[PDB]
C-alpha cells in the first residue's frame, strides 16, 4: 500500500456569486490578493472583490467567449484570450486594451505567462501554440506538432519551459528557446484538458477522463495514477499543502491528497435556481493567494467560493 | 533562403593564387535546381580569367556532393552521371514541379539536422571508390575552364574593343559537336549529358585485364617482373587475396606465373592489379597463363 | 523567405513595458506579505 | 488568418459551437466504439435548435 | 596514461601541456577514406576558420 | 580438429569445419574464413541489430528510427509501472536552486530577444541600412591538397566583402509558393493500459 | 579560467603588467593605451590617449610610477601612471621609433631604437639627447645592461650590437642568427638575454664582464614568420625558468630554460600573437594578439 | 602464466581469444595480465573499419590512452610466419615500433598491410559471427561508431 | 504541353515515401509485372 496520507480538513461552500449571463470559463486572482477576475461566454470580463464578493467593474471588448484570463505579476497587465482568435492586453491603469496579438487561425483555448521573461504562450484550436513577445506583439515561435486542438498550456522558469496537453490525447514538453518538442507522453486514452505543476516539487499532473496521472520533470517520468473521477475533467489545481482539486464537467469535484493520491472529499454542488440539471459543470477553479479560499467558475453562471472547515479533526473525519 | 560561410568548390575552379578576394551577396539569385533564393559568392579566378559564381544552392550541393559552380564531383571529379555509375548509385530525386518542390522542402528540413560535414544519404553509403573512378579522375587542374567566352563580334570581325574584347577572340566551336550543348539542369540530374557518354566510352576502351575461356586455366601470367622481386613478394601480392597454389618466378624472361587455389580470388587479384600492381615500382602485366 | 509587405497595425506601438512600481504590488511586497 | 468582424459573427459562432460539441462528448464520453456517429449527433443538435425555435 | 584531450573536442577549458595537447593517436588509418573523408572538415569540403 | 600449434603445418583449411572451435591460421598462407570470416558480403539494408549493455536486444532502435539521442522515447513496459515516490522528503524531486534558474533565464532572454529583434526589424521594413561590416578574412584548407593544384601550397586565405545593396530596388523573387506539408516526426509508441471489453448490452446502450 | 579580454579596435601589439602585478597595460594600432585590473573580473578602468601613431612598444619603469611608450609618429612618450597624463614627448627621433627602454635602478635614462638608423639615449629632465650610436640602419629592439653602462640592440643585419656608454663604440657584437632579430629581453638575472628572430629560432646570450667570447648558449625551435613580418617579442619568466614566445602561427609557445623542451604550444588565438606577458608574482600569462583582443591564461 | 583463451564477453557477443606465447610471449603475457586485471571493462571501440578491423581497449576511448603491463608500452615480439592473412588475428597495434600499449586490434579479413607493423599475437577462438556483426555496424567519420559497444566481462582462461 | 501538376501522376510516384528499414534485409526483394 502506502504510508498513510496526511490528514487535510474538508472544505465547505460559503458563498455563491451570480451575475454573469453565460457560462463562466476562466478565473484568476490578482498578485496582491484583493480581487479576482472572471471571463465568461457573454463576452464580458468582470472584476470582483475577493473579500466582499461585490462586483467592481465590467470590461467589454471581446467578440465571443472569453476562454482565458491571467494577471501578470511583473506589470499592471491583464491578458485575455477569446474564441474570436484574438489575444488582448488590458492595461489596468486606464482599463483599456493597449496591445493585441494577431496570428492564430482559430479559437484560442488558453494562455499562460512566463514568470521571469516577458513572453506569452497561447494554445489554440489550429493545433499550435505560439510564444509571443509581450512588448512588440511579435510571434517569436510557433510550437507545432500536435495533431488536434491544443486544449491547455502551462509554462515555467525551470526546464522544460512549456507543457501542452491536447485533444489528440498527448502531452508535449517543449523547450522555449529551441522551439521544439523534447518529450511526448502518450499514456492517456482521452483528451488532456488539464495540466498543473506542483509549486515546490519539480513534478506535475495531467488530467483526463481515464484518470489523473503524475509525472516527474524534466523528461516526464511516470510516477503514479489517481483514479476514481470518471468524468470529463476540465481543471486541476494544487495547493501548496498538497491538496489537489479535480473539477469535472458534470459538476462533481473531487479533492485529493497530492502525495499519496488519496481522494479525501467529493463535492457535488447544486445548480442555481433557474438551471437545468444537465447544466451543472465546472470550467475553472483557482486557489486564493493565501491558499485558503477556492473559487470555482461553473456552467450555471455562478461563482462558488469554498473555504476550509475549521471545526473538524482526524477522528471526526478519519482517513480511510 | 540558404546562408553559407563560404562556397564549396573544386580547387580547379577556386583559382591559382593562394590569396583570393571574394564577394558575397545575400539572397542574390535562384538555384537553377532547388529553385529557391541562395547567397551568391563571386571571385576572380586568376589574372585575365572570368569572374566565376556559385550557381547552385548549398543544399542542392550537399545532396549530390558536387562543387557549387564546377558541378563536378568533390573527391574524384567526374560528371555526376559517371560518378553515380561508378558508385552504382540510383539517385531518386523527383522531376515534376510539385513533387520536386516538395522533395526539396523535406530534404532540406532533414539536412538541417546534420553536422555540415559530409553528404547526406547514399553519398556516404557509396564512398567505396572503384578503380574505374580513380582511373578516370583528372590529375592536374584543367584551368582552361576559366578563360572567357567567344566574342560574337570578334567571330564576325567586329570586336573593335581592341585587345579588350570581352571574349576569347578565337574560332567558334562547331555546334555539331556533342560537347557543346549540355544544359545545367540535365548535367545536375545526369540525364543524357554528352561529356558523360564520351568519358564512359573512354573508360570502356581503357585497358583492363582479360579473362580466359577455360576454368582450368588457373595459372596467371604477370609480365614485366624484374629481378628486384622475390617469390615471397609475389606471394604477398597474391597471398592474402585468397590462396595461391604455386608460384613460378621466371628469371629468364622477367615474368611470373601464379597458380591459385580459388578462381575468384586470383581473378579479383589480377584484374585489380592490371598494370597497377606497383610493387617496388614494376609495371607487371597480369594475365591468365596458357 | 521574408516578405517586405507590412501592415498598418505592425507599426511600433507601446514600445516600453510598464513594470509594477513600488507601491502598486511589486513581487517584493507579495513575496513578503501575510 | 482574417479577423472575425461583423458579417462573420454568426457563422463563426456556429463554427466554434459545433467544434466544441464534437470535442465534447462525441470523443470524450464515447464507448460507442465502432464509429461514434458524431456526424449524426450533430444533426440532432441542429434539429434540437430548430425545435427550440419553433417551441 | 595521464590527461589527454579528445582530439575531436575543440572547446577546451583546460590549459593543456605539450604532450597533454598534441598526444598522437594510436592505430592504423582507415584505408577506405578518400582525401576528402580523411582531412579534418568543418565544412563539406574542408575546415575553414 | 585444428592441428597442433607447431604441428599445423601441411594442411590448408578450406572448409570452416577444419577450424574446430574456430580460428585463423596466421602461418597458413591461405585466407582463413573461420566461422563466416573473411568474405565481404552484399550491402544489405538491415540496420545494426544492437544489443544493450547486458546482452538484451535494444528494440528501442526501431522506434527511435532516424532520430537524435536527445529524444526521450518511452517504449518499454517498465515505463508504465507506478514508481513508489510516495515520499515527501527525497531531494531527488526539488526544483533547481534559483541560481541555476537565473542562469537559464539570462540565456533564454538573450536568444529570445535577439530573434525578436530580427523578426521585428523585418517589420521595420524601412531598413535604416547600416554599413557593411568590415571585410572578413577566412583561411581555407581544401580537401584536395597536393602540389597538383594550389601551386604546391596547402592553404589559401580569402577576403570576404559583402556587396552593396541598391536602395531603390524592389524585391527580386516570388515568395508565395504552396506545397503540402512535410511528413511529421517518427510516430511515438502508444503506451496505453490494456483495453477492457464492452458487452453487447453496452453497445446496445 | 581562459579570461579573454576585448575592447581594442585594432591589433594589440604590446601588453605588459604593472611591476606591482596590480594593473594591466595594452596597446597597438588603435593609437591609445588601455588599462585593466589584473584581478577580479580583469576589468578596465583607464585609457591613456595622445599618441598619433601606433603604440609599438610600451614599457614600465621598475617601480611602476611612470609609463614609457614608443609610438610610430617619430616619438616616445613618458606618462604618469598616477594620472595617465603626458610628462614628456621625446621628440627629435628622425623616423619610426619602435623600441623604448627605461634604465632600471640607475639614473633615469632611456634608450630608444628607431627606424632612422640610430639608437638614442635620452635624459627625461633635460628635454635633450644624451648619446646616439648611428651604426648604419634600423634598430628594432633595444635593452640596457643592468649596469646601465652597455646598451644592446637588434636590427636587420643580424649581428646583435652593444655600445659602451663611456667609450661610445661598438663594444660587443654577436653573430649566429640567420635572419633579422625581432626581440630582446634580459632576464632578471641581469645576465641572460633572450632573442627572438623570425628565422624560426630563438637564442640565449649572457652579457658578463667575462664571457666565452662566443656566448650563444641555448637554442630553441618553433617560432614562425610569414608574409606578415610582424614584430615578434619574447620574455623570460620572473624566475628565469620559462621562456614565453609568440608567433604568426596562433600558438603561444612556452618553453623552459632548463630542458629546452616544448612545455606548451597552446592554441586559443585567432590572429598572430605579438606579445606575451608574465606576471611578476603569479603563474599568470597574458597574450596580446593581432586578433584585436587578449588572453589571460593561468598555468 | 600463459592464459589459453581469454574470454572477453562484450555486450554485442561473447569472445575468447587464443594467444600464441611461443610466437608472442611478451604480448600474450601482457594481454592476459590485462584481461585478468579487469581494466578493460569500459573500453569503447576506438576504431571500426568495415571488413578491415575492430580496434578497441583504450582507457580513454579516443586513441591517445592505453598502458601496458611493463609500464606505458614495450617493443613488438615479431613472428616470421604469423600474419594478418585472415580475420581475428589479435595483434596490439602501435603508432610507432616499441610503443605498443593497451590498444587491441582484431582483424576482419586479410590485412597483409598490417604485417610488419603489428605483431600478430593470436586468433579469436570465440564469437566470430559476432565479430562480423560488429564489423558490419555503421560508424561515424572518426571510426568511433555511433553505437557505444563495450565489453561486459574481461577475464582470461582458468 | 502546359499543365503544372498533371504528370504528377503517371510519370513519377506522386510524392514518394520509401518504407523505413528494420532489422531485416529488404534488398533482394523484387516484384513481378502485370
Amino acid at each position: 500500500t502506502m504510508p498513510k496520507p496526511q490528514w487535510h480538513p474538508p472544505w465547505k461552500l460559503y458563498r455563491v456569486i451570480s451575475g454573469h449571463l453565460g457560462w463562466v470559463r476562466c478565473i484568476a486572482v490578482e498578485p496582491g490578493n484583493q480581487w479576482f477576475v472572471t471571463g465568461s461566454a457573454d463576452r464580458t470580463i468582470k472584476i470582483w472583490d475577493l473579500a466582499s464578493g461585490k462586483l467592481k467593474l465590467s470590461l467589454t471588448g471581446h467578440i465571443s467567449t472569453v476562454r482565458g484570463v491571467i494577471v501578470s505579476t511583473r506589470s499592471p497587465y491583464l491578458f485575455s484570450c477569446g474564441e474570436d482568435k484574438q489575444v488582448k492586453c488590458w492595461d489596468l491603469e486606464y482599463n483599456k486594451v493597449i496591445r493585441h496579438y494577431h496570428g492564430h487561425l482559430s479559437a484560442v483555448y488558453g494562455l499562460d505567462l512566463h514568470p521571469t521573461i516577458d513572453v506569452l504562450v497561447t494554445c489554440s484550436r489550429d493545433s499550435t501554440a505560439r510564444i509571443w513577445d509581450v512588448r512588440t506583439k511579435a510571434s517569436v515561435h510557433t510550437l507545432s506538432g500536435h495533431t488536434n486542438a491544443v486544449a491547455t498550456v502551462r509554462c515555467q522558469a525551470a526546464e522544460p519551459q512549456i507543457i501542452t496537453g491536447s485533444h489528440d490525447t498527448t502531452i508535449r514538453l517543449w523547450d522555449l528557446v529551441a522551439g521544439k518538442t523534447r518529450v511526448t507522453l502518450t499514456n492517456h486514452k482521452k483528451s488532456v484538458r488539464a495540466v498543473v505543476l506542483h509549486p515546490r516539487h519539480y513534478t506535475f499532473a495531467s488530467g483526463s477522463p481515464d484518470n489523473i496521472k503524475q509525472w516527474k520533470f524534466p523528461d516526464g517520468s511516470f510516477i503514479q495514477n489517481l483514479s476514481g473521477h470518471n468524468a470529463i475533467i476540465n481543471t486541476l489545481t494544487v495547493n501548496s499543502d498538497g491538496v489537489l482539486v479535480s473539477g469535472a464537467d458534470n459538476g462533481t469535484m473531487h479533492l485529493w491528497d497530492w502525495r499519496t493520491g488519496y481522494n479525501f472529499q467529493r463535492v457535488h454542488a447544486a445548480v442555481q435556481p433557474g438551471s437545468l440539471d444537465s447544466e451543472s459543470g465546472i470550467f475553472a477553479c483557482a486557489f486564493d493567494q493565501s491558499e485558503s479560499r477556492l473559487l470555482t467558475a461553473e456552467a450555471d453562471k455562478t461563482i462558488k467560493v469554498y473555504r476550509e472547515d475549521d471545526t473538524a479533526t482526524e477522528e471526526t473525519h478519519p482517513v480511510s | 533562403w540558404e546562408d553559407a560561410d563560404f562556397p564549396i568548390l573544386c580547387q580547379t575552379c577556386l583559382g591559382e593564387n593562394p590569396y583570393i578576394r571574394m564577394t558575397k551577396e545575400k539572397y542574390g539569385k535562384e538555384c537553377k535546381i532547388c529553385a529557391r533564393p541562395f547567397t551568391v559568392f563571386r571571385w576572380c579566378p586568376g589574372v585575365r580569367m572570368r569572374f566565376k559564381k556559385t550557381e547552385v544552392c548549398q543544399t542542392c550541393s550537399k545532396l549530390k556532393n558536387v562543387c557549387q559552380t564546377c558541378l563536378l564531383d568533390l573527391e574524384y571529379g567526374l560528371p555526376i552521371q559517371v560518378r553515380d555509375a561508378g558508385l552504382s548509385f540510383k539517385d531518386d530525386m523527383p522531376k515534376s514541379d510539385v513533387n520536386k518542390e516538395y522533395y526539396t522542402q523535406n530534404m532540406e528540413r532533414e539536412i538541417s539536422n546534420s553536422d555540415g560535414t559530409r553528404p547526406v544519404g547514399m553519398l556516404g553509403k557509396a564512398t567505396s571508390t572503384s578503380d574505374m573512378l580513380l582511373k578516370l579522375a583528372r590529375t592536374t587542374p584543367y584551368y582552361k575552364r576559366n578563360r572567357p567566352h567567344i566574342c560574337s563580334f570578334w567571330v564576325k570581325g567586329e570586336c573593335k574593343r581592341g585587345e579588350e574584347c570581352p571574349y576569347r577572340h578565337e574560332k567558334p566551336t562547331d555546334p555539331d559537336d556533342p560537347l557543346a550543348d549540355q544544359n545545367i539542369k540535365d548535367r545536375y540530374y545526369g540525364i543524357n549529358d554528352p561529356v558523360a557518354d564520351k568519358l564512359l566510352k573512354r573508360a570502356s576502351t581503357m585497358p583492363r585485364l582479360d579473362p580466359p575461356e577455360d576454368k582450368t586455366i588457373t595459372t596467371l601470367y604477370v609480365g614485366g617482373l624484374g629481378d628486384t622481386i622475390t617469390e615471397t613478394d609475389l606471394r604477398n601480392h597474391f597471398y592474402q587475396f585468397g590462396e595461391i597454389r604455386t608460384i613460378t618466378v621466371v628469371q629468364r624472361q622477367q615474368c611470373a606465373f601464379i597458380q591459385f587455389a580459388t578462381r575468384q580470388a586470383a581473378e579479383v587479384a589480377a584484374e585489380k592489379s592490371f598494370n597497377k600492381l606497383i610493387v617496388n615500382g614494376r609495371r607487371l602485366n597480369v594475365k591468365w597463363g596458357r | 523567405q521574408l516578405s517586405k509587405q507590412y501592415s498598418s497595425r505592425d507599426l511600433p506601438s507601446h514600445t516600453k513595458i510598464k513594470y509594477r512600481q513600488t507601491t502598486q504590488d511589486a513581487p517584493e511586497e507579495v513575496r513578503n506579505r501575510d | 488568418a482574417k479577423t472575425v468582424t461583423k458579417q462573420r459573427v454568426e457563422s463563426h459562432f456556429d463554427l466554434e459551437l459545433r467544434a466544441a460539441v464534437m470535442h465534447d462528448i462525441l470523443d470524450m464520453m464515447p464507448e460507442g466504439i465502432k464509429q461514434n456517429k458524431a456526424r449524426t449527433i450533430l444533426q440532432h443538435l441542429s434539429e434540437a435548435w430548430r425545435c427550440w425555435k419553433a417551441n | 596514461t595521464g590527461v589527454h584531450l579528445d582530439p575531436a573536442v575543440k572547446e577546451v577549458q583546460y590549459n593543456p601541456t605539450y604532450e597533454t595537447m598534441f598526444a598522437p593517436e594510436f592505430g592504423p588509418e582507415n584505408p577506405f577514406r578518400t582525401q576528402q573523408m580523411a582531412a579534418p572538415r568543418n565544412m563539406l569540403s574542408g575546415y575553414a576558420e | 580438429e585444428p592441428p597442433p600449434y607447431g604441428y599445423r603445418k601441411g594442411w590448408i583449411p578450406r572448409l570452416l569445419e577444419d577450424f574446430g572451435d574456430g580460428g585463423a591460421f596466421p602461418e597458413i598462407h591461405v585466407a582463413q574464413y573461420p566461422l563466416d570470416m573473411g568474405r565481404k558480403k552484399k550491402m544489405s539494408n538491415a540496420l545494426a541489430i544492437q544489443v544493450d549493455s547486458e546482452g538484451k536486444i535494444k528494440y528501442d532502435a526501431i522506434a527511435r528510427q532516424g532520430q537524435s539521442k536527445d529524444k526521450v522515447i518511452y517504449s518499454k513496459y517498465t515505463d508504465l509501472v507506478p514508481k513508489e515516490v510516495m515520499n515527501a522528503d527525497d531531494p531527488d524531486l526539488q526544483r533547481p536552486d534559483e541560481e541555476a534558474i537565473k542562469e537559464i533565464t539570462e540565456k533564454t532572454r538573450v536568444a529570445l530577444e535577439k530573434s525578436v529583434s530580427q523578426k521585428v526589424a523585418a517589420a521595420m521594413p524601412v531598413r535604416a541600412a547600416d554599413k557593411l561590416a568590415p571585410a572578413q578574412y577566412i583561411r581555407y584548407t581544401p580537401s584536395q591538397q597536393g602540389v597538383a593544384f594550389n601551386s604546391g601550397a596547402k592553404q589559401r586565405v580569402i577576403r570576404m566583402v559583402e556587396m552593396q545593396k541598391d536602395p531603390m530596388e524592389p524585391p527580386r523573387f516570388k515568395i508565395n509558393k504552396k506545397i503540402p506539408r512535410g511528413p511529421p516526426s517518427p510516430p511515438a509508441p502508444v503506451m496505453h493500459s490494456p483495453s477492457r471489453k464492452m458487452t453487447v448490452k453496452e453497445q446496445q446502450e | 579560467p581562459i579570461m579573454l579580454l576585448s575592447g581594442h579596435e585594432g591589433e594589440v601589439y604590446c601588453c605588459k603588467f604593472h611591476p606591482n602585478g596590480s594593473t594591466l597595460a595594452s596597446a597597438g594600432f588603435d593609437r591609445l593605451i588601455l588599462l585593466w585590473n589584473v584581478y577580479g573580473d580583469c576589468d578596465n578602468y583607464a585609457t591613456l590617449k595622445g599618441h598619433s601613431g601606433a603604440v609599438m612598444e610600451l614599457h614600465y619603469n621598475t617601480d611602476g610610477s611612470m609609463l614609457f611608450s614608443a609610438s610610430t609618429d617619430k616619438t616616445v612618450a613618458v606618462w604618469d601612471s598616477e594620472t595617465g597624463e603626458r610628462v614628456k614627448r621625446l621628440k627629435g627621433h628622425t623616423s619610426f621609433v619602435n623600441s623604448c627602454y627605461p634604465a632600471r635602478r640607475g639614473p633615469q635614462l632611456v634608450c630608444t631604437g628607431s627606424d632612422d638608423g640610430t639608437v638614442k639615449l635620452w635624459d627625461i629632465r633635460k628635454k635633450a639627447a644624451i648619446q646616439t650610436f648611428q651604426n648604419t640602419y634600423q634598430v628594432l629592439a633595444v635593452t640596457f645592461n643592468d649596469t646601465s653602462d652597455q646598451i644592446i640592440s637588434g636590427g636587420i643585419d643580424n649581428d646583435i650590437k652593444v655600445w659602451d656608454l663611456r667609450q661610445n663604440k661598438l663594444t660587443y657584437t654577436m653573430r649566429g642568427h640567420a635572419d633579422s632579430v625581432t626581440g630582446l629581453s634580459l632576464s632578471s638575472e641581469g645576465s641572460y638575454l633572450l632573442s627572438n628572430a623570425m628565422d624560426n629560432t630563438v637564442r640565449v646570450w649572457d652579457v658578463r664582464p667575462f664571457a666565452p667570447k662566443e656566448r650563444c648558449v641555448k637554442i630553441f625551435q618553433g617560432n614562425v614568420h610569414n608574409f606578415e613580418k610582424n614584430l615578434l617579442r619574447c620574455s623570460w619568466s620572473p624566475d628565469g625558468s620559462k621562456i614565453a614566445a609568440g608567433s604568426a602561427d596562433r600558438f603561444v609557445y612556452v618553453w623552459d630554460t632548463t630542458s629546452r623542451r616544448i612545455l606548451y604550444k597552446l592554441p586559443g588565438h585567432a590572429g598572430s600573437i605579438n606579445e606575451v606577458a608574465f606576471h611578476p608574482d603569479e603563474p599568470i600569462i597574458i597574450s596580446a594578439s593581432s586578433d584585436k583582443r587578449l588572453y589571460m591564461g593561468e598555468i | 602464466w600463459q592464459p589459453p583463451n581469454v574470454y572477453l564477453e562484450t555486450s554485442m557477443g561473447i569472445i575468447v581469444l587464443e594467444l600464441y606465447w611461443k610466437h608472442a610471449p611478451k604480448t600474450c603475457k601482457n594481454f592476459a595480465e590485462l584481461a585478468r586485471r579487469g581494466y578493460y571493462n569500459g573500453t569503447k571501440f576506438h576504431r571500426i573499419i568495415k571488413d578491415f578491423m575492430i580496434q578497441g581497449g583504450d582507457p580513454t576511448g579516443t586513441g591517445r590512452g592505453g598502458a601496458s603491463i611493463y609500464g606505458k608500452q614495450f617493443e613488438d615480439e615479431l613472428h616470421p610466419d604469423l600474419k594478418f592473412t585472415g580475420a581475428g588475428i589479435l595483434a596490439m597495434a602501435n603508432a610507432g615500433p616499441d610503443t605498443n600499449g593497451s590498444q587491441f586490434f582484431v582483424t576482419l579479413a586479410p590485412t597483409q598491410w598490417l604485417d610488419g607493423k603489428h605483431t600478430i599475437f593470436g586468433r579469436v577462438c570465440q564469437g566470430i559471427g559476432m565479430v562480423n556483426r560488429v564489423g558490419m555496424v555503421e560508424t561515424n567519420s572518426q571510426d568511433r561508431p555511433v553505437d557505444d559497444v563495450k565489453i561486459i566481462k574481461a577475464y582470461p582462461s582458468g | 504541353r502546359k499543365r503544372k501538376r498533371g504528370v504528377d501522376y503517371n510519370a513519377e510516384i506522386p510524392f514518394e515515401k520509401k518504407p523505413a528499414l528494420g532489422f531485416y534485409d529488404t534488398s533482394e526483394e523484387n516484384y513481378q509485372a502485370l
